[PDB]
């Protein structure tokens, strides 16, 4: 082993726990914030 | 002594390799 | 004193390729007693 | 009760630490220098487990001959607490006591000795002893002993760093690494190239980093260790100055070539500066390490910076800027997230690029909330340009077309990528079979 | 000692005649440049540059410190790049590497800004950048003297290239108005650069629009200094074909000595 | 210390004294700038074509060393011998020793070489490299360790300095039994 002791590991000063922790897959899209694609048909069909 | 030295190392090396191309071709034949 | 230096250099060089040399003789040996 | 615990395991690493010098010593009888780096392995393991009484009494057992290295040596140590139990540890006997020690023993002790010194929260006598470690190699010529050198000078650098009396080291560096050069240890060459790198990036000698770089060879036959340090140290260097994508390949290849389970530290660092370049060069970096149990807390500010940057939005990013300013200037990535400030856009024009076969400027400026399509023009412009996109631009009717897809296949880029991975498992093979050993006749 | 006194005393009187030479209404320039041609030779025996830390004179750094300082403004305002450079390589050296004891000047900041600037129209970004690297954060966020390259920098990044065509105009002090038109030139060089490897066949409004030359025919000469055909008015194909090379000659001699290397080491006695 | 810029800077400056200065700092830091220097090592080697110039031997000490640096042992070695006696044979520097060795090689296989080739076509040989080693061979005799020379007579082909040291020794007869025990031992060439 060669342990990289130059290069320290992160402070765990804080270290808050875990939010949710959910383990389902991530994923990049599940951060957009959409209108409730009910919603986003409704006003389509409204506008049509 | 350190030419002596010397120049023995070198007559050693030159031997070392007429062995090795030996020994390969040994190999070699002794797969026929 | 003088060009020991020198001699020293070369004879540590000529030491080092010889024992790979030697190395790889003892394999190939080896192999060709198999 | 563990004062019994504890002096059975000083018993088990006095044990341990006598195999290794055995093994130093068949290796130098044997002249297979590459022996050695068995009992090298196990340092920081012996660091950790190392005490008092195991130095103490492994240098009473192991410095019979050439007292002079004992009389500078054990007034550091602290005397056995009235010992009345004691052993006399006795691994020379007879002629072995008699003899002198072998260089690289010698070596390997006063190592051990500096490492459990700078453990210890007392580094100037830490400093002491290693100049005096230093002083003893560079007397010596031997090819084990600069085996052990390498770790000596990895330490050596360490204690001087924790003293923040990293710049006078450099000089020492310097003529170390002439020598190793010089004499042909690939080793020793990769220890003091990753240390003379660290050196000049601790106060931001970009240049003189990059100069030496560019004119020293770094050794092939170089442990994975030594790759990654200087895989990381060159990409920071090509981050820091405009060379992105190169900067982004190394750094890849660092983190790759970093140990599996350790190096946690090492990895968050590589993982953030991955992160910011990937950002500058306008991918999207892969969600799966943000969640990683080890990797998880540090990068959350680097994650949300992600978030803004995808949903490219000043405020956000500015909010995240101020509340966690000081954690990047810390990790030493404030001045590339400045960069990315005024560089966000060219990730939006990525993905338009990505996205659209052939978008107009009017369009383009409205998806890319920019002022009239002039701006928009110029900056598409600069990004194929730059190579970011594919794509040309055609005003007489106004609007950016993007370039085909070429048939790979049917190029010759595929003999050339199959060529190289064919002549490196080659190469693998023949390596691996010259490493075999037939030892009977011995 | 007597005579090291003596000819600090020589030298300090030089740097007191320059200064009232250069610190008037107008600079005599030549006069100032012989002052300064003589007090380079002055100054080597008050140990120019420290090749050690080995604390030594404070008089003797600041002196060569400020003769640098005024050397560098001196090349700026005689239009001199060579100059200014190799005054600003030792001022650098100054600023940085002695300052730990040595104090900190009043035009420091202001001299590495118009270094920065310098790069920057020289177009030497990476430069720029390692050099940016080199300065405390604070004071690249502070000082306004340093805040006008790194704007500078950032536009051009981000490809608005009117913000800085408008921004020209704004100069912390005029010694920058010097490289802002090596930088303008540099920049219409950019612009022409990326037209030339994007677009295809001219258009952008009309070349002269996008390159903000206030005269239809001032871009004429720059376009005959370029491989530009000059087709139509204001119509340069760029030929961004490259020749579009399709010839293929199936590579024989090197696929074959590949080959029989493979089975070279396939066969050979490892 | 850092940087080293400006002192490479100052060498442009038509100034033989300013040259010198810089030059004499660029020296006293070559061993820690290496990489700095090679970039602008061309000043130098035009300093040194300059016939005007005065310390033509020290512009070419510095570029040889900040060559012998970068590893272009050639090119080192040649602008050592250019160098003249500010090369300071008998000195104990890494560098020195290093560039010794590296004369001494070249000399043995250039007059190896010429040994088996007629005297019209005999290839010609720097006579600074010639007297490098013949400073190298008179060290040798100082200290006193014959057999050291002998050998590198031996091996240079210098049938001359082998007869000297043969001669000027302390044990002529023990001397002559070991160069024939040479002879009649490992050396093939007939």
């Amino acid at each position: 082993d060669d342990e990289f002791e130059e290069f320290p590991a992160e402070d765990w000063a804080g270290l808050d726990e875990d939010e949710d922790a959910h383990v389902w897959e991530d994923n990049w899209d599940d951060d957009n914030v959409e209108d409730d694609f009910s919603n986003q048909l409704r006003a389509e069909l409204e506008k049509h | 002594d350190l030419y002596s030295r010397y120049k023995k190392l070198q007559q050693e090396l030159e031997f070392l390799e007429v062995q090795e191309e030996y020994i390969k071709d040994e190999q070699k034949n002794l797969k026929k | 004193s003088g060009l020991r230096q020198y001699y020293l250099s070369k004879i540590e060089e000529l030491q080092l390729i010889v024992n790979d040399k030697s190395q790889n003789l003892r394999r190939l040996q080896a192999q060709r007693n198999e | 009760a563990a004062e019994h615990s504890q002096r059975e395991l000083d018993t088990v690493t006095l044990e341990d630490i006598k195999e290794h010098v055995k093994q130093l010593e068949k290796a130098v009888s044997g002249k297979e220098p590459r022996f050695v780096l068995r009992a090298l392995r196990m340092l920081p393991s012996t660091s950790r487990r190392l005490n008092h009484y195991v130095l103490y009494k492994a240098v009473q057992g192991f410095f019979t001959s050439n007292n002079a290295t004992r009389d500078f040596l054990l007034p550091f140590l602290e005397e056995p607490m009235d010992t009345e139990a004691d052993l006399q540890f006795r691994p020379r006997t007879g002629k072995a006591a008699s003899t002198p020690l072998l260089p690289e023993v010698e070596a390997y002790l006063q190592l051990l000795v500096v490492i459990f010194m700078m453990n210890s929260k007392r580094y100037k006598e830490a400093q002491k002893i290693s100049d005096d470690l230093m002083q003893k190699i560079s007397t010596q010529n031997r090819r084990a002993l600069d085996l052990v050198a390498a770790k000596c000078y990895y330490y050596h650098a360490r204690v001087y760093e924790f003293l923040d009396k990293l710049d006078v080291v450099r000089s020492f560096l310097h003529a170390r690494l002439r020598t190793a050069t010089l004499r042909h240890d690939a080793d020793g060459q990769a220890t003091l190239l990753n240390l003379l790198l660290r050196n000049y990036l601790h106060y931001s000698l970009y240049d003189q980093a990059e100069k030496l770089v560019s004119k020293s060879v770094f050794p092939e036959q170089a442990n994975n260790n030594e790759w990654a340090r200087y895989l990381y140290y060159t990409g920071r260097i090509k981050a820091i100055q405009l060379e992105y994508s190169e900067a982004r390949r190394t750094m890849t290849n660092a983190l790759r070539k970093a140990p599996q389970h350790t190096a946690v530290g090492f990895k968050q660092t590589v993982h953030k500066l991955l992160i910011v370049v990937e950002l500058l060069l306008g991918e999207i970096p892969d969600r799966l390490q943000f969640r990683q149990p080890s990797l998880k807390r540090s990068l959350m500010p680097y994650f949300l910076l992600t978030q803004a940057v995808r949903t490219g939005n000043l405020a956000k990013f500015n909010q995240v800027l101020d509340q966690f300013g000081e954690k990047f200037q810390a990790d030493g990535t404030y001045t590339l997230i400045i960069r990315l400030r005024h560089n966000v856009i060219k990730t939006g024009v990525r993905m338009i690029s990505l996205s659209y076969s052939r978008i107009s400027l009017a369009d383009i400026a409205q998806k890319l909330q920019l002022d009239s399509p002039e701006d928009a023009e110029f900056i598409v412009a600069k990004a194929i340009r730059d190579g970011v996109i594919e794509a040309s631009i055609n005003h007489e009717k106004g609007y950016v077309q993007s370039k085909e897809m070429i048939d790979i296949y049917s190029t010759r880029e595929p003999q050339l990528a199959f060529h190289q991975r064919i002549s490196f498992c080659l190469d693998i093979h023949n390596m691996s079979v010259k490493a075999m050993r037939f030892p009977p006749k011995s | 000692a007597a005579t090291s006194g003596a000819v600090l005393q020589a030298a300090t009187g030089m740097y007191e005649q320059l200064k009232g030479e250069w610190n008037r209404k107008s600079p005599n320039l030549s006069k100032c440049g012989e002052e300064l041609g003589r007090l380079k030779l002055v100054l080597l025996e008050l140990n120019f540059l420290p090749t050690t830390g080995t604390k030594l004179t404070k008089q003797q750094l600041i002196l060569a410190r400020d003769i640098l300082e005024i050397g560098a403004q001196w090349s700026i305002l005689r239009k001199d790049i060579p100059s200014f450079e190799r005054y600003m390589a030792q001022l650098k050296c100054y600023y940085f590497d002695y300052k730990e004891q040595l104090p900190e000047s009043a035009y420091m900041h202001q001299l590495l800004g118009l270094n920065l600037l310098f790069l920057l129209s020289q177009n030497r970004v990476a430069e720029f950048h390692t050099e940016l690297e080199r300065l405390p954060a604070k004071d690249i966020q502070t000082n306004v003297y340093i805040k006008h390259p790194v704007s500078l920098e950032q536009y051009l990044m981000e490809g608005s290239y009117n913000k800085v065509f408008l921004a020209k105009g704004n100069i912390p002090a005029e010694s920058y108005t010097f490289f802002i038109d090596i930088l303008l030139d540099t920049i219409r060089d950019e612009i022409a650069g990326c037209i030339e490897k994007a677009y295809e066949k001219i258009l952008f409004t009309e070349a002269t629009r996008i390159l903000f030359f206030n005269t239809p025919k001032k871009m004429t000469d720059y376009a005959k200094k370029r491989g530009w055909v000059l087709g139509p008015n204001n119509y340069y194909s760029f030929a961004s074909q490259q020749q579009k090379p399709e010839d293929t000659t199936i590579p024989s001699t090197e696929l074959a000595k590949q080959v029989i290397e493979y089975a070279r080491q396939l066969e050979m006695i490892v | 210390i850092t940087s080293a810029a400006g002192i490479i800077s100052l060498l442009d400056e038509d100034e033989p004294q300013l040259k010198e200065f810089a030059l004499h700092k660029l020296n006293a830091v070559v061993n820690d700038f290496w990489a700095e220097i090679s970039e602008s090592v061309d000043k130098i080697e035009v300093l040194y074509e300059d016939e005007g110039f005065r310390s033509r031997q020290f512009a070419a000490l510095v570029a040889s060393k900040v060559f012998y640096h970068l590893g272009a042992f050639e090119e080192s070695l040649n602008y050592a011998l250019g160098a003249g006696d500010l090369f300071n044979v008998n000195d104990n520097s890494e560098y020195v020793e290093t560039i010794i060795a590296k004369c001494i090689d070249h000399y043995t296989k250039q007059c190896v070489e010429n040994a088996d080739l007629p005297e019209g076509e005999k290839k010609p040989i720097d006579q600074r490299l010639e007297g490098i080693v013949n400073k190298m061979f008179q060290r040798c005799l100082d200290d006193h360790k014959y057999k050291q020379a002998i050998g590198i007579a031996l091996e240079t082909r210098r049938l001359d300095v082998f007869e000297k040291t043969i001669l000027e020794s302390n044990d002529v007869p023990g001397m002559l039994a070991y160069s024939l025990k040479l002879c009649m031992s490992l050396m093939q060439n007939k």
